[PDB]
């Protein structure tokens, strides 16, 4: 089966520069044109870069020509993004994705993406605080993090039904978001609920035990 | 000083046909590639084209039929009996082309080999890889032309060939886009065809006389999984 | 009379390929109606005049033909479009149906729950017993069965029934109950029910033991 | 001949460059009318219905329905290095269409003698619409604008009348039906709404009848014809 795996990405202080590679499998790369592809906050999807069948002639778009650099190595079935003075608003999820001339310029396969983050905040660790006060709801406050992801499981992943955990915010700088969880009122506080918060570019893992008032 | 046309005066008030060129009362006038008959009599009923044992363009005017031989055809001996009157007489007329073996010049993607169409290439789209997009090229460079270009797609095809085609490949990157044949090729005759076979749909046009610039266009075809796209490329001066 | 032929008798496809049935016609016919009929229910109007759709019939499904040669055609199949579907002329008296194109659905391969049960106290009493074996929700319908007595085949006193294909999940079921008398069944101890599938090279099979 | 309009720009009634006002030739086809021009097209192909053409000539015949008075067909001529322009549009008649309009939006294009909006009609049943046509000669337009499908293809194929006794109603072919000629044809669409109808010019050799159905969503339809004469 056709696959695309782009790998490279991560935070990048502001001006910085990066490279991301897209690994091809599954079918003749010689013969498709690649592209690179981002997607903004906005959900929005905007052509960075694409090449032809032969890594020949390239293509741009004004909002970032000369800043990257598109290229490919048939040879090892790989597509690199070389991204130069990179600004905030490079700040997307790029995909690797594939057309044909004899399709129509199709957009017929694409991979899972690689995230780029382009700013100068500085890596903060997050601050648990749990919340607690028919189907008790309950909470887990997760508040001043730098930067996104952050897992947020309760009693380990078991307690999975009933469980909202809410996108994250920009709060000056830091992120900041909860989770919901709702559960009778007979397994609480009789039976202990916790929630599990690991914020991996801070090394830092959480679990802190929702108790009564 | 015109000339292929065949008229056939029949009443009373360019190759003439009359009561003599009949025998028996009959006329099997043999029609060839874009000629024109055209008769001058009573019909009886009003109305001539009919099987005995295919008009394109037919006009019935008051005592005066005018005929005009279809480009393309499979039917070994497809016929019209124009049945006419002058004076105490019944005449027929029994038109029919003259039988010729076109071959269309285009990709036959489907697998079926009982077609009534002869293709000059070929590419069975079923043996081809899942995901993939194999190309089948086909050129043309007469001073003139008189062909038949089209293709047998068992499934869907892109976009509506060919009325609608698909601009040729860029070299550097450039979109390529979809335009009408009548454009493309910069000629105004362009017949087109249709037929279906089972599901094979088959879809081709006609191309007379000499095109005012070399030109290339490209047909995409489907089915399932599996792609192909035929690039054709015709030849001026 | 005109008799109408329904080609294939079964059609067995993948969701979303293109099929399609054909109803041919002894002589020429001018249209031809067509009705789909799944079990437990009377057919149901489908496709009328050769092409129009009845009230309420996905656009995939098409109508087409003339003379002796009609069809009809699912673009992108579905499960729910398995059935038998029935196609009706009445260009000449008698109006006559024809015999059927039952549509089979290609699914996941699905190995049958196998499920057997001995005779009731309640039959041993009226001096009969009947062993039952379920064999519920396979794919693909090819299957067989038979029921080893202390490892000794019986196929005397065998029946079988079978389900079409199920609508929903697209599997398969079938049922065998082998009748014994009494007396016969107290003089064995194994009781057998082997079932040889597709899913699998070894024979799937479910005894119980009068202990 | 006496229905011939000759426009001679090449080497009955004969035009030449000078019935052109400004290089423009105004034709008003008359129903009953031919029209064979004799030049050099520029792009060989015209006409932005029936026509031929042929070598350096071309023929047109006028159709019986005109929906628009504006609609025409354009030539464009190439004689001595000049350009000349014939515009040909039929003459501008409103004629009804002896049919039923089951559709319910009033703004259309065409005007039928009978209507009855199916969209009222109860589901799940068959509701008739007849119309008929008692003349010596006839030079009328029959037609229908059904919403929804429409049975069979109408009115190149028809739907037989019914049968008093408990016999079948096929499709036949309206030319075999009818027994005359050139029937014209003629379809149409406003929306999802369509508009088939069939021309009929002359007597007519027996008093024949047919049916037409029109059906939408639960509701149907149709249409019965009948035309006499001898
Ligand atoms: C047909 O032929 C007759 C006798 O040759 C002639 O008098 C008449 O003018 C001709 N009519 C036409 C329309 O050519
Ligand atoms: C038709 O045009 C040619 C042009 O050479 C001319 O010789 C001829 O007399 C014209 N005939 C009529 C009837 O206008
Ligand atoms: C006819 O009326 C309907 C009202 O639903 C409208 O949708 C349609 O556009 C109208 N047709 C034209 C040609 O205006």
């Amino acid at each position: 089966d056709v696959k695309l795996v782009e790998s490279g990405g991560g935070l990048v202080k502001l001006g910085g520069s990066l490279k991301l590679s897209c690994a091809a499998s599954g079918f003749t790369f010689s013969s498709y044109y690649m592209s690179w592809v981002r997607q903004t906050p906005e959900k929005r999807l905007e052509l960075v870069a694409a090449i032809n069948n032969n890594g020949g002639s390239t293509y741009y778009p004004d909002t970032v020509k000369g800043r990257f650099t598109i290229s490919r190595d048939n040879a090892k079935n790989t597509l690199n993004l070389q991204m130069n003075s990179l600004k905030s608003e490079d700040t997307a999820l790029y995909y690797c994705t594939r057309q044909h001339y004899g399709n129509l310029y199709f957009f017929d396969y694409w991979g899972q993406g690689t995230t780029l983050t382009v700013s100068s905040a500085k890596t903060t660790p997050p601050s648990v605080y749990p919340l607690a006060p028919s189907m008790v709801t309950l909470g887990c406050l997760v508040k001043g993090y730098f930067p996104e992801p952050v897992t947020v499981t309760w009693n380990s992943g078991s307690l999975s039904s009933g469980v909202h955990t809410f996108p994250a915010v920009l709060e000056s700088d830091l992120y900041t978001l909860s989770s919901s969880v709702t559960v009778p009122s007979s397994p609480w506080p009789s039976e202990t609920v916790t929630c599990n918060v690991a914020h991996p570019a801070s090394s830092t893992k959480v679990d802190k035990k929702i108790v009564p008032r | 000083y015109p000339h292929n046309i065949l008229f056939t005066n029949l009443t009373n008030d360019p190759k003439t046909y009359n009561e003599s060129n009949f025998v028996s009362n009959v006329l099997e006038v043999e029609l060839n590639d874009g000629e024109l008959f055209v008769l001058a009599c009573e019909l009886i009923n009003k109305k001539c084209f009919q099987e005995g044992k295919k008009s394109n363009k037919i006009i019935y005017h008051k005592n005066l039929t005018i005929f005009k031989a279809p480009f393309y055809v499979t039917s070994k001996d497809v016929n019209t009996e124009c049945t006419c009157k002058f004076k105490n007489n019944n005449y027929k007329i029994v038109l029919k082309p003259k039988y010729e073996k076109k071959v269309i010049h285009g990709c036959n993607f489907s697998s079926n080999v009982s077609s009534k169409h002869t293709f000059t290439d070929s590419l069975d789209i079923s043996l081809v890889d899942d995901s993939a997009h194999i190309s089948c090229n086909v050129h043309l460079s007469e001073p003139k032309y008189n062909h038949l270009v089209g293709l047998n797609c068992p499934g869907d095809i892109i976009p509506d060939c060919f009325f609608q085609v698909y601009q040729p490949e860029s070299e550097e990157l450039e979109p390529s886009n979809i335009v009408y044949l009548d454009s493309q090729i910069n000629i105004g005759d362009i017949e087109y065809y249709e037929d279906a076979e089972g599901d094979d749909k088959i879809k081709l046009f006609g191309i007379v006389g000499s095109i005012p610039k070399t030109t290339s266009f490209t047909c995409i075809c489907k089915k399932d999984k599996k792609s192909a796209y035929m690039t054709v490329t015709i030849d001026s001066a | 009379q005109i008799v109408l032929s329904q080609s294939p008798a079964i059609l067995s496809a993948s969701p979303g390929e293109k099929v399609t049935m054909t109803c041919r016609a002894s002589s020429s016919v001018t249209y031809i109606h067509w009705y789909q009929q799944k079990p437990g229910s009377s057919p149901k109007p489908w496709i009328q005049a050769t092409s129009s759709l009845a009230s309420g019939v996905p656009a995939r499904f098409s109508g087409s033909g003339s003379g002796t040669s009609y069809s009809l055609s699912i673009s992108r199949v579905e499960a729910e479009d398995a059935a038998t579907y029935y196609c009706q002329q009445w260009s000449s008296n008698p109006l006559t149906f024809g015999a059927g194109t039952k549509l089979e659905l290609k699914r996941a391969d699905a190995a049958p729950t196998v499920s057997i049960f001995p005779p009731s106290s309640e039959q041993l009493t009226s001096g009969g017993a009947s062993v039952v074996c379920f064999l519920n929700n396979f794919y693909p319908k090819d299957i067989n069965v038979k029921w080893k007595i202390d490892g000794s085949e019986r196929q005397n006193g065998v029946l079988n029934s079978w389900t079409d294909q199920d609508s929903k999940d697209s599997t398969y079921s079938m049922s065998s109950t082998l009748t014994l008398t009494k007396d016969e069944y107290e003089r064995h101890n194994s009781y057998t029910c082997e079932a040889t599938h597709k899913t699998s090279t070894s024979p799937i099979v479910k005894s119980f033991n009068r202990n």
